[PDB]
């Protein structure tokens, strides 16, 4: 129902984060905080995801 | 091209994970510490993963300098005015080093 679009490459570095590449699609699972627990679509992978990142 | 992630936090777990990251990556492992590669490494843990350089001090020397943050697992080690490289110790995450040699920094 909340569909997010990468704006910017994301590599994660804390084990609990999502990264990503610009214009992956991502379901926003929790959005608690300024870190947003994220899932995406072309792996299922789940993480926390910089919130300002991303877009829609 | 990246801009500046939200803030957050430095705990324990974190500090474990960067350090393992960077034993992984490679780069740190030898490396002469200078206050300029200190900073550049500080500033970039802030603008990728969103932490303050609050938790990337050692402790005074003389003699191998223990980190402060218990979590992070590098030391600074003297060479043969001093001259340090970066060491990782796993001991590191089990023993807080610096709080068994200077307790009044973490008693109150």
């Amino acid at each position: 129902d909340i569909i997010v679009v990468a704006l910017y490459d994301y590599e994660a570095i804390h084990h609990e984060d999502l990264s990503f590449q610009k214009g992956d699609q991502m379901v926003v699972l929790e959005e608690s905080g300024e870190w947003w627990k994220a899932r995406s679509l072309a792996t299922r992978k789940e993480g926390y995801i910089p919130s300002n990142y991303v877009a829609r | 091209v990246r801009p500046q992630v939200p803030l957050r936090p430095m705990t324990y777990k974190a500090a474990l994970d960067i350090s393992h990251f960077l034993k992984e990556k490679g780069g740190l492992e030898g490396l002469i510490w200078s206050q300029r590669r200190q900073e550049i490494l500080d500033d970039w843990i802030y603008h990728t993963q969103g932490y303050f350089p609050d938790w990337q001090n050692y402790t005074p020397g003389p003699g191998i300098r223990y980190p402060l943050t218990f979590g992070w697992c590098f030391k600074l080690v003297p060479v043969e005015k001093e001259v340090l490289v970066w060491r990782f110790d796993s001991k590191l995450a089990f023993h807080h080093m610096a709080r068994e040699l200077h307790p009044e920094y973490y008693k109150d």
